[PDB]
């Protein structure tokens, strides 16, 4: 009873049919992630993504940072993450004027536009998610 | 059916081929016309598969080579016997064992080199040993010298009979394949036969002279009043005496009455107060249960009769929906195949050998061993190193098992088929778990070092800013020191002191003592993981891309061992399996020379050492370990740097050639560089003015001398390296223990 | 990619063309070699610089000669 | 040129094969013919089992499909092996036995290509050449 | 006197080391008891240093402020023994074992199969080259004399400039 | 030079350039290299015989008689 | 200038140091040469050579380093 066969019954192809990477959790999970998601723009892809990682972005600053033992920990770990989210972003920016030079379609993460459109919704999403964290870390004794 | 079948006279015994030096390789028995020839004919002297294509002479070969072998190591067991009984205190140590230091050889006076006949007590003078036989000799029961003498003496007669063994194996009466692949029955007789008959032995040797004698010592009767071996074999009436359970005879073990031996057949556990070392009556006990599990087990495999296993139908009933037809093949693969064979064989004994040495120290087996600091040092470290060697010597023989003897036809679709199918996945994984491994592990040691050279303590990975503890090791250790009252009932004592308990103390010295762990165990650990997983990266990444890869699809065809592929493709250097084990083994060095540094620090600092009569505990360095093994300066300062006195101050003292050897050893591993750093196009431009400069004079020789070949050149570089390293290791961790130990 | 070249000290025994893993050589008809033939290189854009022609040449020195030079994705051979 | 519907070998897949790069760049194809169904080494990692009759293979490498042309030949003795470059436009390009057969034997059709007209050790210097757009060969 | 040294029999330091050196034997002494082979062999090492300081001393090496013997190699006949008469008896060795290596290679090429005369060597004639190497001073200068010891210049090989 | 005899070589970029070399064949007609050279001393490759021109070999011992 | 008036005992300057990862330890060890911050003790003679040549004053080196700089525009 084989369980690993070649990938879309090409043999040739250096891949395999593992259940790790074409079960249908797997399927489920990544096409429903934001980047594969159907039908969402650029920009709701990139704010998703943002908003996700600058939640969690603010917490190790937080809570390991030199100024942990501090009245001011969870300002400075905001601002830590301020900072890599604005690095990230101007990796983002750098990456879409390498790959994407010439372009004129639109609407798609391969093209100029469209990635412009990712990368402010990352960095607005990513503001947006660590200023969120930063109050309910203020407010964590309503839980 | 299983049965002898051999060949009459298959081979000459003659000169000829003596006088005709490459006369096993085609190639070679042409002659020598450059000095390649002569580094060839030792590369290719046991190289039996590649000289001859059949298996029952590459077989032939082998047994009898085995057969060589045995005698060597008989001739070594009789050296370390003899030596023992002629140039050694070893009554002195028997009279007095805590105060006489082990010593069993004597240096001439020729240069002044007498001087390293040092002080050992006892009025005797010598080298002192770290071998540790003088308490192997005492737990046998051996108390005089006459016995060492006449057991050197039979070993001497048995590496005799295993010469004339190889001798008559191969030129009288060689085997067959037939008789070669019999290896159910060779299984049968190897657990039945030699483990088992070999526990059982030693069991009633244990039982019948070794209880004896070492209680009497124990006891106090010095060596001279202590009853022959020959008289308490035989004599009840004095077994019955020391073992009362002795009286009863054998009935209580032909009935199922085996309560009854329960004085000399115990299971005490922990280490005997007096000696500070494993009970021996729990070792025999040991032995005897052994020699049942291993004659119980070797009734397995089939033979002549119509009961047992057979390994084929076993491997092939084993398969599984996410490996295809499972381990079909892998019979004929191991039945025909001697590289798999010692690809396995090897690993298991390496493997094997790395848990003798982590069981030795913490369970010390030998009377007065554990005290004796220098013997467990040194027998920790010697069988890590040869576990390493072992392992990397498994991974070698696994690929040149891969490039000569893999075949397609008869693994299609097994494991050996589906795990090349997917080695590009299996090496990303691994590697990827190398670079998270070792990052997270060394920057551990980094950041402390950062924040200590900052003056940041409190953000250091210490016991007290940021702790790393580990919990499990905690949680295991615990378990294994409730053990004896809970799921253990019948041990009285833990299995190890290391987990926890009592501190064993023989006179002042420690034998054992409970090892805490916290951050430093933690870290170290984790370095320990991350280097054997790049071993085991580089190791697996050249048994598997043996066949070929992405770079060079015909690697196979090359061989196993050669240069390179050119330039091209950017470069093909170090392309081979061969080359990958070559890599591997500064790894594995790496790994293993780390390993005994812990252990050198972590004994020094946190068991050996000193206790008084109040229970103050005095350790070597002081527990130092649990705050300087936070950084890699602390690893520098306060281990090599520290540790370096006893053996840099050696001069004019008996240890100075630990010093002499110690500067030789650096000065090996600086020249080792020379062959790893260069390359061989300038060697041979430069012999080739030297040529000129030979020619001039009319010198130059017929068989012309060239640059070594680039495989040999890697080859010399890695053996001087590690000639080099070790023996540096050697020469320090010697010249340490013996002076403060 | 490299340039691969071949001299007239040639002696047409096609060994560089058999260890040749990517057929860029082959043996065309000539005056001067006895054997009548002469290796030749019309596929120099398929070379990738593994020199199996030199290590199989027997002549003195090498007949078949190969210079690195401009690199390619087929020169670096690589499947990605 | 080529039929593009030829079976394939069986061949129970690997992560050796082209990843990316074939279908973008160039892919190459192999062709041959077995007389009997038999089983055979991948020059990516594996075992497949060449059918009956006409087979074809994908790769992404000539130095790969030469590897299997010379392993086909001293094993399985099929000197009818062909290779073809494909390319993302799917223009097929027929490569290795170019005038129909191999490199080794002699044909009166192949031109010298790369034939130099003195020893190897009569090369210009490169002081010569200097400032200039040539080479020493 | 040269360089500010002196003799070894009026040095201070030197006296002073042979002192410390035979206190300490005779302090490892104390372990072992009179008579044994310990005993004895330690009394054969306080004999053997102390002979060894009075021959140093005797020889006239020249001991420095450290109290060690310096050896002085320019060319003074005063101290010729340390280096000159040394420097000629290595020469005479060397040059003979150079002598006996080249005369056995001019023999074995001569052979029918140089390349194993090379590496079975022909004993018999071997022992008799270095014997005959005694002489290889006045070998040498004849058969440079004759043109024989040096090959031309153009018969060796040399690459290409 | 003659078939039997011993030539040095003059090649410039040969292994046995300025050595001896015993003339085992002239080839008539064609063959730029004509003269085949063996020699006793093998070179890098191991190849102990090689082509040679007319002009770039020197007579130095004609051939026994 | 305080170098000068003392240049066996008071040990050169090189630069200050700024750096946000030292601790208050290292802020302390690294305060030193007679100053209130921390500095770098300079191991290049620069001091030596000036006070030789007849450097005296901030001000000469400062408008020796104003000359340099229209040298290197
Ligand atoms: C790799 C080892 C290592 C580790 C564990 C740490 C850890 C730390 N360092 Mg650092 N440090 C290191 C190496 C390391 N260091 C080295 C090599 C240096 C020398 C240059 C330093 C120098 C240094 C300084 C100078 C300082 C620190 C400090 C710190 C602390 C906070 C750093 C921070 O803000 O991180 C931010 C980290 C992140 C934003 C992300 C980390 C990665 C995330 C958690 C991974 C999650 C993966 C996830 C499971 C993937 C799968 C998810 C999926 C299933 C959904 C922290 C204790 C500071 C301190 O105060 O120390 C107490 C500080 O001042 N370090
Ligand atoms: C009870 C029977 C018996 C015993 C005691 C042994 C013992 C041994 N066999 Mg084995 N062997 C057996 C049956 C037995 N064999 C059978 C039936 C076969 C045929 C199927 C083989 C085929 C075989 C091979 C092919 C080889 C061995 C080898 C060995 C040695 C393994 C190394 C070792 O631990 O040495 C321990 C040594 C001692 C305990 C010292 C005592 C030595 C003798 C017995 C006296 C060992 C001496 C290896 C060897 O050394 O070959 C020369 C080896 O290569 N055996
Ligand atoms: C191969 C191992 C070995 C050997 C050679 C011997 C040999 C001997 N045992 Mg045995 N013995 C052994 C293992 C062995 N034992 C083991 C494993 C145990 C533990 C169960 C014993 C327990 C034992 C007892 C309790 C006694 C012997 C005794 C004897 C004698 C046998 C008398 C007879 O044949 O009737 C002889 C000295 C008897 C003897 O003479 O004791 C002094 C005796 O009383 N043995
Ligand atoms: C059971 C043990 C075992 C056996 C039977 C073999 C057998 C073989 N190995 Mg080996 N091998 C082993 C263990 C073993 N190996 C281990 C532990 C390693 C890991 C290091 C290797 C790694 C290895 C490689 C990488 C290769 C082999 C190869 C071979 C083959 C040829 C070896 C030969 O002719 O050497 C003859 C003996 C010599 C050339 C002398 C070696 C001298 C060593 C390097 C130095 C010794 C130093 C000395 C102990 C200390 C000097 C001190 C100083 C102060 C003077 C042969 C089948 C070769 C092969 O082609 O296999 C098919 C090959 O390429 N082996
Ligand atoms: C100190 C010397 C040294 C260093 C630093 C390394 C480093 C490495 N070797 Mg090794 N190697 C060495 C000596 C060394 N080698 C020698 C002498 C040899 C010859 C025998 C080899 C031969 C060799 C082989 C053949 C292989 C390696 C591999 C590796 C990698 C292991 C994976 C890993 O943990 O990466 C992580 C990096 C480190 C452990 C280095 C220090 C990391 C610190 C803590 C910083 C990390 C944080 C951050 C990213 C960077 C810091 C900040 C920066 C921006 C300023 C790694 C890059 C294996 C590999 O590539 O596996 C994937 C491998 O196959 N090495
Ligand atoms: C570095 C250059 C140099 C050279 C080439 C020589 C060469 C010589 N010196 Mg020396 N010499 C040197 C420096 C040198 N000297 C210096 C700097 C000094 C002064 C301390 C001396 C002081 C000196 C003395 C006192 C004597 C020599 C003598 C000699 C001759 C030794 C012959 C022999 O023993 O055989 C030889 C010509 C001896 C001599 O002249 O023999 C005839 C001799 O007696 N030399
Ligand atoms: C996490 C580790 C860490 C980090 C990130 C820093 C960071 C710094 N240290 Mg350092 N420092 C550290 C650990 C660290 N230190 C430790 C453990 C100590 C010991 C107590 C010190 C002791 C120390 C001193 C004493 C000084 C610094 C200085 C500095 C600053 C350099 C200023 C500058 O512009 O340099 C510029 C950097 C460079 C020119 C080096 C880069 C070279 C490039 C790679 C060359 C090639 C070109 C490139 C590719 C483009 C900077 C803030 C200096 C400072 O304060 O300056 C004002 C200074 O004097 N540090
Ligand atoms: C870390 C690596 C884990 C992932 C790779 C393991 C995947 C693997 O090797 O194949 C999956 C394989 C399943 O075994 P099967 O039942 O297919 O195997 C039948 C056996 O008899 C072996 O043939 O083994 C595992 O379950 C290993 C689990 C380790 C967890
Ligand atoms: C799958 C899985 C997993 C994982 C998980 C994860 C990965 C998680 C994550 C999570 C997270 C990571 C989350 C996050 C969240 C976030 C949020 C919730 C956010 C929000 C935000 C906001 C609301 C914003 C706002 C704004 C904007 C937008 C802009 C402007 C400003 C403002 C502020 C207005 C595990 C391992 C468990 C296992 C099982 C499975
Ligand atoms: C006196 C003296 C001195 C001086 C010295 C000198 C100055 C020297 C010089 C020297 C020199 C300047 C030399 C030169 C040489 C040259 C040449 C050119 C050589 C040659 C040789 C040869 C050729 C050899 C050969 C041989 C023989 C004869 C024998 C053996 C073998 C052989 C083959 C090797 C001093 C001060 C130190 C001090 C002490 C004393
Ligand atoms: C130093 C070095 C050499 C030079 C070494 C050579 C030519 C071989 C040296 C072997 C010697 C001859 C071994 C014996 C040394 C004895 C001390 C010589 C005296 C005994 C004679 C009778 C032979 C290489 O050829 C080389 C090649 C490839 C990579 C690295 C290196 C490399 O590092
Ligand atoms: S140095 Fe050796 S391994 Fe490296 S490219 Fe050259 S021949 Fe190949
Ligand atoms: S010399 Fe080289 S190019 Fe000429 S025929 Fe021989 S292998 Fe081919």
């Amino acid at each position: 009873s084989e369980f690993v066969k070649p990938f879309n019954n090409d043999p040739f192809v250096g891949n395999l049919s593992t259940p790790v990477t074409t079960s249908t959790a797997t399927k489920l999970y990544l096409g429903n992630l934001p980047i594969y998601r159907k039908g969402l723009s650029p920009l709701m892809r990139g704010l998703e993504v943002g908003m996700a990682h600058g939640y969690f972005l603010i917490g190790p600053f937080y809570i390991l940072g030199p100024l942990r033992n501090s009245p001011n920990a969870l300002l400075v770990g905001l601002f830590s993450a301020y900072g890599l989210i604005i690095i990230l972003t101007l990796a983002l920016t750098i990456y879409g004027l390498a790959s994407f030079q010439d372009n004129s379609t639109g609407s798609n993460l391969e093209s100029s536009k469209g990635w412009r459109s990712f990368t402010s919704g990352f960095t607005v999403g990513a503001l947006g998610g660590a200023s969120v964290a930063y109050v309910l870390l203020n407010n964590v004794s309503f839980f | 059916k299983v049965r002898v079948i051999v060949d009459k006279d298959p081979v000459a015994t003659s000169f000829e081929k003596w006088a005709q030096p490459g006369h096993f390789s085609r190639t070679l028995a042409k002659g020598p016309k450059t000095t390649t020839w002569i580094w060839n004919l030792h590369a290719d002297a046991h190289d039996f598969d590649s000289q001859t294509s059949s298996l029952e002479d590459i077989s032939r070969k082998i047994f009898s080579a085995h057969f060589g072998q045995l005698a060597i190591i008989f001739l070594w067991v009789s050296q370390a016997y003899f030596h023992g009984a002629r140039f050694s205190n070893y009554s002195a140590w028997l009279q007095n064992p805590t105060a006489i230091k082990p010593s069993a050889q004597v240096v001439w006076p020729i240069v002044g080199q007498e001087i390293l006949n040092g002080d050992v007590g006892g009025g005797f003078s010598g080298v002192q040993i770290t071998s540790g036989v003088f308490q192997m000799w005492r737990a046998s029961g051996i108390t005089n010298e006459t016995e060492l003498y006449w057991t050197a003496m039979g070993g001497l007669v048995m590496s005799a009979l295993m010469v004339f063994a190889g001798w008559f194996h191969y030129h009288k009466a060689a085997p067959k394949l037939e008789w070669f692949q019999n290896v159910e029955s060779m299984m049968n007789h190897h657990l039945a036969g030699l483990l088992g008959l070999g526990c059982l032995s030693w069991s009633g040797h244990q039982i019948h002279i070794s209880l004896p004698i070492n209680k009497l010592l124990d006891a106090g009767v010095a060596p001279q009043e202590i009853p022959l071996p020959h008289e308490l074999l035989f004599n009840q009436d004095l077994m019955a005496q020391l073992y009362p359970s002795f009286k009863k005879g054998l009935l209580p073990f032909f009935t199922l009455n085996w309560s009854e031996y329960s004085d000399f057949l115990t299971f005490k556990g922990g280490l005997n107060p007096i000696t500070g070392s494993l009970w021996l009556s729990d070792t025999a006990h040991h032995h005897l249960a052994l020699a049942v599990l291993f004659i119980f087990a070797g009734h397995m495999y089939r033979t002549n009769w119509g009961i047992g296993h057979s390994m084929k139908e076993i491997l092939e009933a084993h398969k599984g929906p996410l490996t295809g037809e499972g381990h079909k093949g892998l019979y004929e693969i191991l039945t025909t195949s001697w590289h798999a064979q010692l690809a396995i064989n090897l690993a298991m004994m390496g493997s094997l050998s790395i848990i003798v040495a982590h069981h030795m120290y913490a369970m010390p087996p030998y009377p007065y061993i554990g005290v004796d600091y220098p013997t467990q040092l040194s027998l920790f470290t010697h069988h890590m190193w040869i576990g390493g060697f072992c392992i990397c010597g498994a991974a070698a023989h696994g690929a040149i098992f891969m490039v000569r003897d893999y075949s397609p036809v008869q693994s299609y679709n097994n494991l050996l088929d589906r795990v090349l199918r997917h080695r590009d996945a299996i090496i990303s994984h691994l590697n990827w778990v190398c670079i998270f491994l070792g990052t997270h592990s060394f920057g551990f040691y980094i950041h402390n070092d950062t924040m200590r050279a900052l003056g940041r303590p409190q953000d250091m990975f210490s016991d007290k800013a940021i702790q790393l503890q580990p919990i499990f090791a905690k949680w295991v250790q615990s378990l294994h020191t409730l053990a004896p009252g809970s799921t253990a009932p019948n041990a009285l004592a833990t299995s190890s002191y290391a987990f926890g308990g009592d501190v064993v103390a023989v006179n002042g010295k420690i034998a054992m003592m409970p090892i805490t762990l916290g951050t430093a165990d933690f870290m170290v650990h984790h370095i320990h993981a991350f280097t054997i997983h790049v071993t085991v990266l580089i190791l697996l990444k050249g048994v598997l891309f043996a066949r070929s890869s992405r770079l060079i699809p015909d690697k196979a065809n090359l061989g196993f061992r050669f240069p390179c592929d050119g330039p091209g493709r950017g470069g093909t250097c170090q392309v081979s399996a061969w080359d990958h084990i070559f890599l591997g083994l500064f790894w594995m060095y790496n790994c293993i020379s780390v390993v005994i540094f812990h252990f050198s620090w972590k004994m020094q600092s946190d068991v050996w050492g000193t206790i008084s009569s109040s229970g103050k505990i005095s350790h070597v360095t002081g527990g130092n370990f649990a705050n300087s093994a936070l950084t890699i300066n602390g690893w520098l300062r306060d281990f090599l740097w520290s540790q370096a006195s006893q053996v840099i101050q050696s001069y004019g003292s008996a240890l100075s050639a630990y010093g002499l050897i110690f500067l030789g050893a650096h000065f090996i591993w600086a020249f080792s560089l020379m062959f790893l750093f260069s390359g061989r196009g300038y060697w041979q431009e430069l012999i080739e003015s030297i040529v000129w400069a030979h020619n001039k004079l009319k010198l130059a020789p017929a068989i012309q001398p060239r640059a070594l070949s680039i495989t040999q050149g890697r080859a010399v570089g890695l053996a001087h390296y590690l000639l080099g390293g070790i023996g540096t290791t050697w020469s320090f961790f010697l010249a340490r223990i013996i002076s403060v130990g | 990619s490299h340039s691969v070249r071949v001299y007239d000290t040639c002696i047409g025994c096609t060994q560089c063309v058999r260890a040749c893993p990517c057929d860029v050589l082959e043996m065309v008809p000539w005056d001067g070699c006895k054997a009548g033939q002469i290796a030749s290189a019309p596929r120099a854009e398929d070379c990738i610089g593994c020199k199996r022609c030199e290590t199989a040449c027997p002549t003195d020195f090498l007949s078949v000669r190969v210079y690195l030079g401009s690199e390619t994705t087929r020169s670096l051979g690589l499947s990605y | 040129l080529l039929n593009l519907q030829i079976p394939s070998p069986t061949f129970g897949g690997s992560t050796g094969g082209w990843l990316r790069a074939a279908e973008i760049e160039e892919k190459y194809a192999i062709t041959w013919t077995s007389k009997k169904e038999q089983i055979f080494e991948m020059p990516t990692s594996g075992a497949a089992i060449m059918q009956k009759g006409e087979n074809l293979l994908y790769l992404a490498k000539k130095e790969q499909c030469l590897a299997l042309g010379t392993q086909l030949r001293t094993l399985f003795k099929i000197s009818d092996y062909k290779i073809y470059r494909i390319f993302p436009n799917s223009e097929v390009q027929y490569l290795h036995p170019k005038d129909g057969v191999f490199p080794e034997k002699l044909n009166e059709g192949r031109v010298g290509v790369g034939n130099i007209g003195y020893s190897i050790g009569k090369n210009p210097n490169p002081v010569n050449v200097k400032f200039t757009g040539k080479n020493t060969f | 006197d040269v360089s500010g040294l002196t003799p070894c029999k009026d040095s201070a330091v030197f006296k002073r080391r042979l002192d410390g050196s035979v206190k300490k034997l005779n302090s490892r002494l104390a372990n072992y008891t009179e008579g044994t082979p310990a005993y004895i062999a330690l009394e054969q090492q306080i004999e053997q240093t102390k002979a060894r300081f009075a021959k140093y001393g005797e020889k006239g090496l020249l001991c420095g402020a450290d109290g060690l013997p310096h050896l002085i190699a320019d060319g003074r006949l005063d101290h010729a023994g340390e280096f000159i008469i040394p420097g000629f008896g290595f020469l005479y060795i060397a040059g003979w074992i150079g002598w006996a290596g080249r005369s056995y290679l001019q023999f074995s090429k001569k052979t029918d199969k140089p390349n194993e005369n090379e590496i079975i060597i022909n004993v018999p004639v071997a022992l008799g080259m270095m014997a005959g190497a005694f002489i290889w001073p006045l070998a040498a200068w004849k058969e440079l004399i004759d043109g024989k010891l040096l090959v031309p210049g153009d018969e060796i090989t040399v690459s290409p400039r | 030079i003659s078939r039997g005899s011993v030539v040095r070589i003059m090649r410039p970029e040969s292994y046995w350039f300025q050595e001896c070399g015993s003339v085992a064949t002239i080839a008539k007609g064609g063959d730029r290299y004509p003269v085949v050279v063996r020699f006793e001393k093998v070179n890098y490759a191991g190849v102990a015989t090689n082509n040679f021109a007319m002009d770039e070999l020197v007579e130095v011992e004609a051939p026994p008689a | 200038q305080q170098w000068v008036l003392n240049p066996l005992k008071v040990k050169p300057i090189a630069h200050a140091i700024w750096d946000p990862h030292f601790g208050q330890s290292a802020i302390k060890a690294f305060t030193r040469g007679g100053v209130s911050y921390p500095v770098n003790i300079a191991t290049s003679g620069v001091y030596h050579w000036w006070y030789t040549i007849g450097m005296r004053t901030n001000e000469d080196l400062y408008f020796g380093a104003l000359g340099l700089l229209i040298l290197s525009t």
